[PDB]
């Protein structure tokens, strides 16, 4: 892919980790959530060789 | 814990109980006759002490 940074946008909105205790065993439970999105805001500013690849 | 895989769950707790019944009601009840209290050789107070000793 050949592109300019300003041709596509990405947002990470939530990026959090928490510890808990497991209800079924003597364990910590570690869980993390990522909520995000992205868009090619200018399709002519992104040029792709072999876009059907794999 | 090691034989249970490494799993655990909470059992409900419980009580046992015994009842102390205050169910024994015991009595003493007797007459000292006014004629006999005059006619005997001595005191009859000993029957009150004997009644208390029986309880």
């Amino acid at each position: 892919v050949a592109f300019h940074p300003s041709a596509a946008a990405y947002v990470s909105q939530i990026d959090t980790v928490e510890a808990l205790r497991d209800q079924d065993s003597f364990s910590d439970r570690i869980r993390a959530l990522h909520v995000y999105g992205g868009k090619v805001v200018r399709p002519t500013g992104v040029v792709v060789f072999n876009k059907t690849g794999s | 814990y090691k034989a249970a895989g490494r799993q655990t769950s909470a059992d409900a707790i419980s009580d046992t109980g015994v009842d102390l019944l205050i169910d024994q009601e015991k009595s003493i009840d007797f007459l000292v006759d006014d004629i006999d209290r005059v006619q005997v050789a001595g005191s009859l107070e000993a029957y009150t002490r004997a009644g208390a000793t029986a309880l």
